[PDB]
């Protein structure tokens, strides 16, 4: 998971 | 009510086989800020999949945690959908969480898997959010  | 700690909704991306650039859904209100599911394209090859929220406002002092369930609505079989759950804290730096590579673009685009009918596939967000700080004081 993470930031775009 | 906007107020609400809570809420699912949906996203349907349209010629979806052909989906170049990052869409936006329109926004759900969830403890009264506006959430939108984020897709693009990342590297055909993998669909990205991000939960947004408050990204339109100038402010720098609010903050929301808020756990998720990202899912691709399977239309032939729910049980087949696809789904993958996340937990952040969002603030003006963090606003969008998720997956750059949340399932093979060959694999949703598949017209035998049942994730895309007509050239569209939809997206569905259930989020739990925790009060904010720093927006209404």
């Amino acid at each position: 998971a993470s930031t775009s | 009510t906007s107020w609400r700690s809570e809420a699912t909704f949906q996203f349907t991306v349209e010629r979806f086989s052909r989906l170049s650039e990052s869409v936006l859904s329109p926004p759900c209100f969830v403890r009264n800020l506006p959430w939108k599911i984020m897709v693009m394209p990342r590297f055909q090859k993998s669909v990205g999949f991000f939960l947004q929220c408050n990204a339109e406002s100038d402010s720098t002092s609010w903050s929301c945690h808020a756990q998720a369930v990202l899912k691709i609505i399977n239309y032939r079989d729910d049980e087949k959908s696809f789904s993958r759950r996340i937990s952040h804290l969002f603030f003006h730096k963090e606003n969008d969480w998720g997956f750059s590579n949340f399932m093979a673009w060959s694999e949703v685009t598949d017209p035998e898997k049942g994730f895309i009918d007509d050239d569209k596939v939809t997206f569905e967000v259930f989020v739990q959010a925790d009060a904010p700080h720093g927006v209404a004081w």
